[PDB]
RNA sequence: GGGAGCAAACCGGAUUAGAUACCCGGGUAGUCCACGCCCUAAACGAUGCGCGCUAGGUCUCUGGGUCUCCUGGGGGCCGAAGCU
RNA sequence: GCCGCGGUAAUACGGAGGGCGCGAGCGUUACCCGGAUUCACUGGGCGUAAAGGGCGUGUAGGCGGCCUGGGGCGUCCCAUGUG
């Protein structure tokens, strides 16, 4: 059990004989607030099982976000499909300035101060799994070099 | 079309050299050759377009080679331009 | 005909790379071998070695890649994740000495060439210098 | 000991069919089919039974699979001659992947397997006498060797892995142990201890199938002679 | 200049509520040629040109060889990585 | 303001009770930048979304393989004037 915040509900809707029938899209993050956060989109016949379905979904899907001092450790840009995103650290004490979303996320992800961006499509999900994939890009002066060991 | 026999006469009477297969000089000399021979056969077919177009190119090709020639070199320029009695 | 021989050059580097391959031979280029022994000098590749493919001189290229991974797509990760040309023939990219780049908050390179030879974002810093802004690798 | 039984008639499989991945495992084309190199086999073999005993040795559970006819019956064996859970029918989608799931069939198949042996049986029509029956049949036609340990692998063996890759795939994403014998059509990469060599010609499917339990079991105490090969082995 | 066949327009016949159409019977310019204009198009792969780099499998047209194969040029299908 | 509201139970009109905001001010109309990576150097595009010229030849122009040396215009550094 993390902090559990859910980005966005809706309502999609299906057509058949008689009449349109509905589901419905909960897409939830779960961090705890120390550098680990999910990403869960939860579908189902109503709401709550949604939420939940989301929040279980997630939690079997993290990952370790690097922080350093409270930032991100480096600058970066990430397209995942139609959306686009920038992520760059700002100095201690100013603040964690991004959309609903990349802030929802980035929030439990830990990060405290951190400049962004939202480009190309706004839209929530896709900027989700976009900051997601983000973060899972990142690199610490440690397991940068430990790669150029040699 | 244009005989080997002929053909070589025209080599023969570039070469900077013996033998020299190739060479601005040459690849020039060719060219026209093949220029005016294909030259009096549209006036001829006027109809006969796309043997045109073949002329252009072997006629930019040829402008060119003498632009490499006139530059690395005038003297042998004017005279190969000359001799063959080009640039109208 | 190629028109900029070192973008081919990162180029070739960035395809064989993405693919996982052991070396790669780049066609031969003294200001081309620079790029190269910063690209080593800085640990990006295990090495390289001049060559000949009949009387054609090339330059292999050693790539080093990462340790294998767990789960789908077992695919190493790579040491060079990027690498881009800046400085290109169609518009000359030059910088002042306060002007060079901070590459990947640090953990990047940009390697660019100097009236005092070839040097890095950090290196030509320090000689305090500048020059045609060549690239940049991370 | 080793070579020769190889070099006897079980390396060099599918031909012209291949895939480039697999071509760091191959000594050449011999009049078309593509002739593995035991050389490097033999490299492989080891560290793959490295670590299968270094698995062995410490309380470890394996999943043996293999859904192909020319090399289905062999499986059962060594599987039941080693207690190491197994699949010879058809490898269900979501094992592994599903397992929780799945095993509410294992259940049911006891479920059955206890009310088989009861007075009440002396009830119930004949209607369900066949529903249940047939519905056990086939229940105990899939799980016979998914069953064992209703915990997940630590590892998971495999001859074709492209024809089980599904299977793979589901170990995979739960990350678990991958090791198989796989011939030249297929791609090593996600395959963790790769056994190259022959998937279909049953003489080499036995061979390292067979060394394989042994190993198992020489982590185990009780060194014996081999198990039933052959019957109808050519 | 030429003119068989076909055929906008056109005239009949049907169909229809009407039928300035679809179907039927006729029919001119045109379609052909020479020379000269017009210069448009779903002028389409709806994909500018040049060069380099990045798994294979398959059948097919064409060239070469100390020719079950190797190597060069072109057209199709399926598809690595990757792109969308 | 854009989406839209009102067809006899309107949280959208008009009045009322209440509430939110800012306060000697509060609103409205106009105009500039922003958001607009929506003219895109930073920072976009053209197979089907708007977008490849019907095709070719070629002038100016733009761009240019490998190696050695001279000049040092671009480029880069220092100092100084200036601002």
């Amino acid at each position: 059990d993390f902090e559990e915040k859910m980005i966005l509900i809706r309502r999609t809707a299906r057509m058949q004989a008689g009449g349109r029938r509905f589901r419905f899209g909960a897409l939830v993050v779960v961090g705890d607030r120390q550098g680990r956060v999910g990403l869960g989109f939860g579908k189902a016949p109503e709401v709550p099982l949604a939420v939940q379905k989301a929040g279980y979904y997630a939690r079997r899907n993290m990952v370790e976000v690097p922080l350093q001092n409270g930032t991100i450790p480096h600058e970066i840009e990430v397209e995942f499909g139609a959306s686009k995103i920038v992520l760059k650290p700002a100095a201690p004490g100013t603040g964690v300035i991004a959309g609903a979303v990349p802030r929802a996320i980035l929030e439990l992800a830990g990060v405290t101060d951190i400049l962004t961006k939202e480009l190309g499509s706004r839209n929530p999900i896709n900027i989700a799994y976009a900051t997601m994939e983000a973060l899972r890009q990142l690199r610490t002066k440690a397991d940068v070099e430990r790669l150029r060991k040699g | 079309p244009i005989t080997k026999e002929e053909k070589q006469k025209v080599i023969q009477e570039f070469a900077r050299f013996p033998g020299d297969t190739g060479s601005t000089e040459v690849q020039v000399a060719l060219l026209t050759l093949r220029i005016n021979r294909l030259s009096e056969h549209l006036k001829v077919h006027k109809k006969d377009h796309h043997s045109h177009r073949g002329l252009l190119m072997m006629v930019g090709q040829r402008r060119r080679l003498l632009r490499y020639l006139q530059r690395e070199d005038p003297e042998r320029y004017r005279a190969l331009i000359e001799k063959l009695g080009i640039r109208g | 005909m190629l028109t900029d021989p070192i973008a081919d050059m990162l180029t070739r580097i960035r395809n064989a790379t993405r693919v996982y391959k052991e070396s790669t031979d780049v066609p031969a280029s003294r200001f081309k071998e620079e790029i190269l022994r910063i690209l080593a000098r800085e640990g990006f590749i295990k090495g390289y070695e001049r060559v000949d493919v009949d009387g054609k001189p090339y330059l292999r290229v050693y790539l080093k890649y990462g340790p294998r991974r767990q789960g789908p797509d077992p695919r190493p990760e790579q040491v060079i994740h990027h690498i881009r040309r800046i400085s290109k023939p169609g518009r000359r990219v030059y910088v002042g000495v306060k002007e060079i780049p901070r590459v990947r908050r640090g953990l990047g390179i940009a390697i660019l060439s100097t009236s005092k030879g070839v040097l890095t974002d950090r290196e030509a810093r320090k000689l305090g210098v500048g020059g045609e802004l060549i690239c940049e690798v991370w | 000991v080793k070579e020769l039984l190889e070099a006897g008639v079980h390396f060099g499989h599918e031909r012209k069919r291949w895939n480039p991945k697999f071509a760091r495992y191959i000594y050449a084309e011999r009049n078309g089919i593509h002739i593995i190199d035991l050389q490097k086999t033999m490299e492989e073999l080891e560290r793959t039974f490295r670590f299968i005993e270094d698995l062995a040795m410490r309380g470890g559970t394996i999943l043996f699979v293999g859904t192909k006819k020319q090399a289905q019956d062999i499986v059962r064996m060594e599987a039941e001659r080693a207690g190491m859970p197994y699949v010879n029918q058809r490898w269900l989608g979501g094992m592994l992947t599903n397992f929780k799931t799945i095993s509410q069939r294992v259940h049911r198949l006891e479920e059955l397997e206890a009310l088989f042996a009861s007075p009440e049986i002396e009830e119930r029509p004949k209607k369900e006498q066949v529903r249940l029956k047939h519905e056990l049949e086939r229940l105990q036609k899939y799980l016979s060797g998914f069953r064992l340990l209703k915990r997940l692998p630590d590892a998971i063996f495999v001859v074709d892995p492209t024809k089980e890759a599904i299977a793979v795939r589901e170990a995979r994403k739960l990350f678990i142990p991958v090791i198989a014998l796989a011939d030249t059509d297929s791609d090593p990469d996600l395959v963790d201890y790769i056994i190259p060599g022959n998937d279909d010609a049953i003489r080499s499917i036995q061979l390292i199938l067979s060394r394989a339990v042994d190993l198992i079991i020489q982590a185990r105490g009780g060194v014996v002679e081999p198990s039933p090969s052959y019957a109808l082995v050519q």
